[PDB]
């Protein structure tokens, strides 16, 4: 329990404990310890050292200031993280796991963070008093970070850079995500490691980012630039108290999301050529192949194709974008998925497919999609856990659905029994699950809504409001932007990204929504809407 | 340079009726190959289409476009356009509105002897005719005042933008000539005029000047 | 791809109107990674915020900023020689937004001439072509009281050349046909024509009869 350092290092079952001794004995403040709340952080102050900082006054007050202000935001994300648990696994939270940054160390002359990793003989002072006595041979790759099972490695993402707690929360979900994250119990048979962590269950990359993520380490006020487009969370400490407080968040932003996606989806299925259809939507299936790890081809791979004309003209109902597992290709690739793969659900690129593996496992761009919408109709606790924490395997195995795993006989959890255990009497189906959604939204925005919405949608020149009072000036709007991607849609660049309409109306309203109120609490306005 | 797409056509109706080429070639972008692609037209007089001559825009080899570039008779009836030059790999649908003769305009010159203060010698008169008659930008809109066709420097097809006024609104294009003090008490004003597409020429000259 | 350079030319009087003053500097042909990075070599500690690049429908993606915050410099312009760091180049390259003060008097023209000719019984004609350039922005402004309207849904024709043999000129033809009554209604009757150097935004009379 203590979060002092030595009853950390000094406490048995410690990777490096002998890691004291050169502690006593530094002879100048060369290296840094962050030992916060679960996290025991190992840096160089030569780590940061290059033009711009120069050894001295300098460098010291960057490194202090810095990691002060990364202790306090892994003390603000893991307070987050122990507010959200409530299934009495809060009490693991206090596992001690280092966090040993790169050694590669930079010089005054170097321009940036230099790449030169040091070979254990280095003069540089950190190396030879401390580092380098406390022997742990890193791979030291030039890009990327690493999370060992029992530690976490930094080798480009700096620790103490705002950037290096969006890499520390990724890195910890591999690390502990077997028994702390989830209920307790271990990751899904078919999920790798790398699904429940870029996708889900990690701070967004940048703030104006449009993904579906949960902002719970980056604390940024309304006073910096990053006001514009802020498409996150404001405060994840102030926003979250309990597991309440996210499954309303995540229910208020789905709910905005559906709305969004239902007006795109009507103006798909009404105004719309058939050749246009083909190249604005792609259908989206399961391909099984085997893997080298387990024996077993029950394991599903999302795969995204081009539809063909049969199925374009087939696409009239609305309901059918749904039972024909139709997504749009505005942000997500024409090429095949692959497992265990850093695939991100973009926020404003409707899925409207449902498509569900009836085998074990769902796959990747589909899986992380279905689980977001599952936090919306039930909380982290149930919902999401059991979509993604095999906590029902046992079920599966008495009822059947055995699979063989590294020899033995296991449980098998499928998408019909996670449905049926979930919700036993609201749905049959997915499709069912998914068109039941829609039509609460429906239902919803038909009748309350807030007039105050200001999105400009309009060029360089300061456009200050369109003021949609009623849900049909919203669809004409977003009938007029398909309409105009439709026309001279060139799809030049990789990524059109910003440049289409139709992103720039859902990125406006979806912040004119969260700048009304305080953060995403309600989205219905309480009139003859 | 970034897409699979094309860009706005200009149609080419001008060429068929105001010029001795009947050239029938609206504009296209995007097409770097040879002149092999099929064209098709919503409604066809007689003739099949022909595409236009080779040019190259945007960094793009010989681009396409689509010709009938002397139909008279059928150009007459005034059924549209929306040219349609479709490459293999695009779409093959094609569309700018140019059916039937729409919002067809008269041209309202605006000539006047001007006060040449800067001008006391008055060699060179610089008069910006007023002008109208060509609701359809993809025409040959030429000035021939008098039976003598004016300067080489001063004759051509100037573009012109559409103008805000009550009721109907044409685009107009200035028509500024200069010519010698001889030529200005000759008496021969140039008239300025605009020429819808549904009409072979449309055009109308009335000037007075001094 | 191939780097371009294109005169924005941002409008000097709404800059003036506008709390904010209005600038744009960008450049043209970037052909590589989808991550870009731009940097200005020279700060006047001026606002120089970038807005998201628009493209050009040819590809070529190209990258923009704003160069705002100026009010103290009204007629001292600063040089327009924009230098940014981008993915495709790492040494910047040279933007030119052209700046030459170029002063000049401006007199417009206004005739009344062939009532017959130009009346269809109800309709009514204003002449008031724009002559003298300074700036490289020019525009066929006219005044209609207070009302305010968005300048992008407005569209108007370009600039025209009227210059006289050994002097430079340019013209804008501060036009657009409007009600005739206001003129007769004792209303303010003055077209706006738009010039850092000298824009008056009335007609101008020679003493010369």
């Amino acid at each position: 329990y203590s979060i002092g350092v030595y009853d950390r290092i000094t406490s048995a079952t410690w990777k490096y404990r002998n890691m004291v001794l050169p502690l006593l004995t530094l002879p100048e403040r060369s290296v840094f310890v962050i030992s916060t709340m679960s996290s025991l952080g190992f840096g160089a102050y030569d780590r940061y050292r290059s033009s711009d900082h120069k050894a001295g006054k300098a460098l010291n007050d960057f490194v202090e200031e810095n990691a002060r202000e990364t202790a306090k935001r892994q003390r603000d994300h893991y307070d987050y993280w122990y507010r959200i648990l409530d299934e009495q696994s809060r009490e693991k939270l206090y596992r001690t796991i280092l966090l040993y940054d790169a050694y590669k160390f930079g010089d005054d002359t170097t321009s940036g963070k230099a790449t030169a990793e040091a070979k254990f003989d280095s003069s540089n002072p950190a190396m030879k008093n401390f580092f380098g006595p406390v022997g742990n041979k890193v791979v030291h790759n030039q890009h990327g970070a690493y999370a060992t099972g029992d530690g976490v490695y930094y080798m480009s993402y700096r620790m103490l850079d705002k950037d290096g707690a969006i890499t520390y929360t990724h890195a910890m979900t591999h690390d502990s995500d077997q028994d702390i994250y989830l209920g307790g119990y271990g990751r899904r048979n078919g999920l790798g490691p790398e699904f429940f962590a870029k996708g889900l269950l990690q701070a967004p990359d940048q703030p104006s980012d449009a993904t579906i993520t949960i902002n719970s380490i980056l604390k940024h006020s309304k006073s910096d630039s990053t006001e514009g487009s802020r498409l996150q969370v404001l405060d994840p400490t102030e926003r979250f108290q309990n597991a309440a407080d996210l499954q309303n968040y995540v229910h208020n932003m789905f709910d905005l999301i559906y709305m969004m996606e239902y007006l795109e989806g009507q103006s798909i299925v009404n105004k719309l050529s058939v050749y246009q259809k083909m190249a604005a939507l792609r259908k989206i299936e399961n391909k099984y192949v085997k893997d080298p790890a387990d024996g077993n081809e029950v394991y599903a791979t999302n795969v995204v194709k081009e539809l063909t004309e049969a199925e374009a003209r087939n696409l009239n109902s609305f309901e059918s974008l749904i039972d024909h597992n139709i997504l749009s290709a505005r942000e997500y690739q024409s090429g095949d998925y692959e497992r265990n793969g850093y695939y991100t659900i973009k926020l404003f690129a409707p899925i409207y497919s449902a498509l569900s593996s009836e085998k074990g496992t769902p796959g990747d761009l589909m899986g992380r999609r279905i689980a977001y919408e599952l936090l919306a109709a039930k909380g982290f606790k149930d919902g999401m856990v059991p979509y993604i924490s095999n906590q029902y395997e046992e079920d599966a195995k008495q009822q059947g659905q055995t699979i063989n795993l590294y020899g033995k006989e296991r449980g098998l959890v499928t998408d019909e029994l996670v449905l049926k255990k979930v919700f036993d009497g609201k749905y049959k189906t997915w499709a069912e699950f998914k068109t039941a959604m829609y039509q609460e939204r429906v239902d919803q925005f038909g009748n309350l809504k807030q007039v105050t919405f200001k999105d400009p949608t309009k060029p360089w020149p300061s456009y200050g409001t369109k003021t949609i009072n009623n849900v049909d000036e919203l669809q004409a709007l977003m009938d007029q932007a398909v309409l105009k991607d439709a026309e001279g849609p060139r799809w030049s660049n990789y990524d059109p990204e910003i440049d289409s309409a139709v992103h720039k109306l859902k990125r406006a309203i979806f912040k004119a929504y969260l700048d009304q109120t305080n953060d995403f609490r309600s989205s219905i306005f309480e009139n003859k809407k | 340079c970034c897409h699979p797409r094309l860009s706005l056509h200009r149609p080419a109706l001008e060429d068929l009726l105001l010029g001795s080429e009947a050239n029938l070639t609206c504009t296209l972008t995007g097409l770097r190959d040879a002149s092999g692609v099929t064209f098709t037209w919503t409604p066809s007089s007689g003739k099949s289409a022909v595409q236009g001559p080779p040019e190259r825009d945007l960094c793009g080899c010989y681009s396409v476009s689509s010709v009938l570039p002397g139909c008279a008779e059928p150009w007459n009836h005034g059924k549209t356009f929306t040219c349609t030059a479709a490459y293999p790999e695009s779409k093959t649908p094609l569309t700018a509105t140019l059916s039937k003769s729409g919002n067809t305009f008269r041209p309202e010159v605006h000539l006047l002897p001007p006060p040449s203060e800067e001008l006391a010698l008055n060699e060179l008169v610089t008069l910006t005719c007023l002008a109208r008659g060509f609701s359809p930008k993809d025409v040959l809109v030429r000035w021939l005042q008098g039976s003598q066709e004016l300067p080489r420097e001063k004759y051509l097809t100037w573009a012109s933008r559409q103008e805000p006024s009550q009721g109907t609104t044409t685009f107009a294009v200035t028509s500024i000539l200069r010519v010698a003090a001889e030529d200005w008490k000759k008496g021969d004003t140039f008239s300025c005029m605009v020429g819808h597409e549904a009409l072979p020429l449309a055009f109308t000259q009335k000037t007075i000047d001094r």
